[PDB]
């Protein structure tokens, strides 16, 4: 049974864009139907790393539910998870991707974070997170208070760092910023490790899935 | 919040080497998530790509020109340049430098140049550069607004540049075209219309610039 | 290797009106397409970028619109400072390749120009050439007819003419006009006068001197 996206995209739907809870939450398809021109995907812009790959991978599949890997309402203590982006607006208000959450500073301060998840599901776990990248020094140090921050996503299989690049760039939707997408493939037994002390967009949901 | 100064000859010989830098100000051509690109615009054509550096070594030169341009960054100057070889009559433009920022999702790497310098022309020839001749076209005869200028005569190659009163001399300025005298030798005037009641006390100059031979004129326009 | 089109090449205008050029790609680009303005003499500017986001310090009457294969740059109300020439340039192979540009030119209210008459200097005459210049200041439309007289004699053949581009606060032109001739033929005659025909003129107007006054 196919999936339809409706006026989303693949990046849209998987993100969860507030313009994207629009569409019947399907647990199984054979291919996926998606227009050539959808309007509301990435809504803060940036570039998805290895998109046509996800793709791929995500045109067939057989079970699909959406789960909370790490809890909006429990894992964030020392930080700010609050933060809203006009480019994400949802009915007229500003809003979020409802599968991440932009991290920001919290009394003053930007702890160093470390925080991990095991897979315990019996199914693939597919984990998509951001790396956000500010247009001047100023934001840096207003959103994470650190001119020099780190993201490093480590499991058995992905090993990266990343510093943010820091710079202007030619303004999508009256943005400069961009957050930079990025998604893994978690085994079954595997476990995941992200750790930062700023600049972390950090997943909120994910999925677990099969293939046929 | 950046500047992109472009220098250079003005005039090359054919088959000899087009040199061009462009000093960059406000940023360091050290950080990697920007790249350097020069264009260029032949005399009534369109826009032509030559390619783009970044620091960290990756680039990419046009393959209509890629057998014939090199560019480099000097961090030492915070400038990078342009080098073009064996060049003919076809590479007379003026030539751009632009600054780009990284966007993959947007743009492909390289490839949106969103910062330019004005450019700087670059005469293919083999005659040589003439310094200008530099006449006061002087005031005198106009119902409360007065005209003067400078006409600037017989040199060659493109282009004089004008300004009045070292630049403080701004409103009321108009610079013509140049044309192409029978000499082969080009001509222009400069003309600026000023208040009657300011001649007899406020002092004008024209400064007329000329960077293929460079020479540099000053002249002192006064009424009659 | 991708080829842009744009159309039309050359347009006017009047104030207010919405102003449209269209570009087309050589082959489908989706989204990667971006809009240059170029004022004279200025640096290259960059007003749309991927298609439809308008570029920060553009006016918002400049939106754009369109993806794969036909994409629209529209200006809704014509202002004067908009005169430029405006590019499509794809980004979606490299290397980028652009248009091959639109001329924007105002329409305007009549304007009737200024006249003024340059005598040759002293110094010049001594090189033997004597440049005579007129000037015709603010104006338009464009179009302006300017006829030299030597001692009333029709000249042809030994003056030039030149035209600035479009002022971009009051869209008006200005033109200059050099009769040139060796300081011998300059000394055969007393009276010279330049004389405009121009729209905003009820009738031609003449300026002159008389050599040595």
């Amino acid at each position: 049974a196919p999936l339809q996206l409706g006026n989303c995209s693949v990046a849209g739907w998987i993100l969860g864009n507030p313009e994207c809870e629009l569409l019947i939450s399907r647990e199984s398809w054979s291919y996926i139907v998606e227009k050539p021109n959808p309007e509301n995907g990435t809504c803060y812009p940036g570039h998805f790393a290895d998109y046509e790959e996800l793709r791929e991978q995500l045109s067939s599949v057989s079970s699909f539910e959406r789960f909370e890997i790490f809890p909006k309402e429990s894992s964030w203590p020392n930080h700010t998870t609050t933060g809203v982006s006009a480019s994400c607006s949802h009915n007229g208000e500003s809003s979020f991707y409802k599968n991440l959450l932009w991290l920001t500073g919290k009394n003053g301060l930007y702890p160093n974070l470390s925080k991990s998840y095991a897979n315990n599901k019996e199914k693939e776990v597919l984990v998509l997170w951001g790396v956000h990248h500010p247009p001047n020094i100023g934001d840096q140090r207003a959103l994470y208070h650190k001119e020099n921050a780190y993201v490093s996503v480590v499991s058995s299989h992905y090993s990266r760092k990343f510093t943010p690049e820091i710079a202007k760039r030619p303004k999508v939707r009256d943005q400069e910023g961009r957050i930079n997408y990025y998604w893994t493939l978690l085994e079954p037994g595997d476990t995941i490790i992200f750790e930062a002390n700023g600049n972390l967009i950090a997943p909120r949901y994910a999925f677990a899935l099969s293939r046929g | 919040q950046v500047q992109l100064e472009e220098s250079g000859p003005g005039l090359v010989k054919p088959s000899e080497t087009l040199s061009l830098t462009c000093s960059v100000s406000g940023v360091s051509v050290t950080s990697d998530i920007y790249y350097w690109t020069w264009i260029r615009q032949p005399p009534g054509k369109g826009l032509e790509w030559i390619g783009y550096i970044f620091y960290n070594g990756d680039t990419n030169y046009n393959p209509s020109l890629k057998s014939r341009v090199t560019m480099s960054i000097d961090t030492s100057k915070n400038e990078f340049s342009l080098r073009l070889t064996s060049v003919t009559a076809a590479d007379t433009a003026v030539y751009f430098c632009a600054r780009g920022t990284e966007d993959l999702g947007y743009c492909s790497s390289g490839s949106c140049p969103n910062h330019w310098g004005q450019g700087t022309l670059v005469t293919v020839s083999s005659a040589s550069t003439k310094g200008p001749s530099v006449f006061p076209l002087a005031p005198s005869s106009s119902g409360g607004t007065a005209a003067l200028g400078c006409l600037v005569k017989d040199y060659f190659p493109e282009p004089v540049t004008v300004s009045w009163n070292s630049g403080a001399l701004t409103s009321g300025v108009h610079t013509f075209p140049a044309v192409l005298q029978s000499s082969g030798l080009y001509s222009l005037s400069s003309v600026v219309t000023v208040p009657s009641s300011s001649l007899g006390t406020q002092t004008y100059i024209c400064n007329v610039n000329h960077k293929p031979s460079n020479t540099k004129v000053d002249k002192r326009v006064e009424p009659k | 290797d991708i080829v842009m089109t744009q159309s039309p090449s050359s347009l006017s205008a009047s104030i207010g009106d919405r102003v449209t050029i269209t570009c087309r790609p050589s082959q489908n680009i989706r989204s990667f397409l971006n809009w240059f303005q170029h004022k004279p003499g200025k640096a290259p500017k960059l007003l749309i970028y991927a298609a439809s986001n308008l570029q920060s310090g553009v006016p918002s009457r400049f939106s754009g619109s369109g993806s794969g294969t036909e994409f629209t740059l529209t200006i809704r109300s014509l202002q004067p400072e908009d005169f430029a020439t405006y590019y499509c340039q794809q980004s979606y192979n490299t290397p980028p390749t652009f248009g091959q540009g639109t001329k924007v030119e105002i329409k305007r209210t009549v304007a009737a120009p200024s006249v003024f008459i340059f005598p040759p200097s002293d110094e010049q005459l001594k090189s033997g050439t004597a440049s005579v210049v007129c000037l015709l200041n603010n104006f338009y439309p464009r179009e302006a007819k300017v006829q030299w007289k030597v001692d009333n004699a029709l000249q042809s053949g030994n003056s030039q003419e030149s035209v600035t581009e479009q002022d971009s606060k009051d869209s008006t032109y200005s033109l200059s006009s050099t009769l040139t001739l060796s300081k011998a033929d300059y000394e055969k005659h007393k009276v010279y006068a330049c004389e405009v025909t121009h729209q905003g003129l009820s009738s031609p107007v003449t300026k002159s001197f008389n050599r040595g006054e």
